[PDB]
């Protein structure tokens, strides 16, 4: 896997 | 004075990282990320079928509603969220913010309604960046941050073992030597910084910047830096189906390092390999494509390798190897  | 030690337990591959929150009473399992100033949870106002598998705050039976106010926000990933406001009690490592803003999940994207290992994220970037309207709200840290022993938080993220992120205080234990610090720039509302130079395996460049951020899994760097790393590791390849690029699991993967107000801070090539890409028997590799963002992201493969200090006062950013 995520990009947060 | 307060602080406390909140453990942090990596899911599967360590995709993500949650630590348990107490809520008015109830605990939830939170991915803390220092990517965005959010504090939101899975609520009963979500559909029941998408309560499902997860533990949810009832705004009802503790928390007071702030009329009128929403919150809205959308990730690098393309994940989404949106609801209502209340303010309750959190506890985090015996940490407590009385009247923290609570943002109360009533619509998730399909990323957000397909993992059950968390139940909703905690923002610890800078409240300059909060998206509740019409007035924005501060997160837990800065809520806190006046009661703390030190106005920091510290953190020890870990390949699958558990981890702690230390509120109010820094465990000298956790690392190897004496730390480093290097100024932030919060202009964007992110723990970001400067490296002078990197070095990928057998190839040296030129500085950039980046943002130190627990919640992205991987090191993303531009594309140029991308080529030259992989260009370095027989037979890795794009694979779509994975995500990026893949190699061979037995694969020895060159070090990558970068240079920070004079300290070396190196991911030895065995954190580089971050697991199975599920696409045959190939392993995805931990350093990807930023998209032409223009910045970097310091995820999480870059982080078990480090401790690394937040520090308000600066503010800056402390580092050493992890013991
Ligand atoms: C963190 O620091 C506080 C203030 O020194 C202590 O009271 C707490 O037990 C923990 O060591």
């Amino acid at each position: 896997x995520v990009v947060x | 004075a307060a602080s406390g030690v909140a453990t942090n337990t990596p899911t599967a591959n360590d995709e993500e990282y949650i630590t348990p929150v107490t809520i008015g009473g109830t605990t939830l399992n939170l991915n803390f990320d220092t990517g965005s100033a959010d504090l939101w949870v899975f609520s009963t106002e979500l559909p029941a079928s998408q309560q499902s598998g997860h533990s949810v705050y009832n705004p009802s039976a503790t928390g007071k509603e702030l009329s009128g106010y929403t919150w809205s926000i959308s990730y690098g990933d393309g994940s989404s969220a949106s609801g209502n406001v209340f303010t309750d009690s959190v506890t985090v490592g015996g940490v407590t913010a009385h009247g923290q803003a609570v943002q109360a999940a009533q619509q998730i994207s399909a990323q957000f309604q397909q993992d059950t290992n968390n139940d909703g994220l905690l923002g610890l970037a800078f409240s300059s960046i909060n998206t509740v309207q019409p007035q924005s709200q501060t997160t837990f840290f800065d809520t806190v941050k006046s009661s703390l022993a030190q106005p920091l938080f510290a953190v020890a993220l870990k390949h699958q073992q558990p981890g702690v992120y230390d509120f109010g205080f820094i465990d000298s234990s956790k690392y190897t030597g004496s730390l480093t610090y290097t100024g932030v720039d919060n202009s964007q509302g992110f723990w970001s910084f400067n490296v002078d130079s990197y070095t990928a395996g057998s190839q040296s460049g030129d500085g950039f910047s980046g943002i130190a951020d627990t919640g992205t899994t991987l090191l993303l760097l531009d594309d140029s830096v991308v080529s030259q790393y992989y260009s370095q590791v027989s037979g890795a390849q794009q694979d779509s189906n994975a995500g990026g690029y893949v190699f061979d699991c037995s694969t020895n993967l060159p070090d990558f390092s970068v240079s920070i107000s004079g300290y070396t801070a190196t991911v030895p090539g065995s954190l580089i390999n971050y697991g199975p890409s599920g696409d045959g028997s190939t392993c995805l590799g931990g350093i990807q494509s930023n998209s032409g963002i223009g910045f970097s992201i310091f995820g999480d493969i870059f982080l078990k390798s480090q401790y690394v200090v937040f520090d308000s006062d600066g503010p800056q950013l402390g580092f050493a190897p992890q013991a």
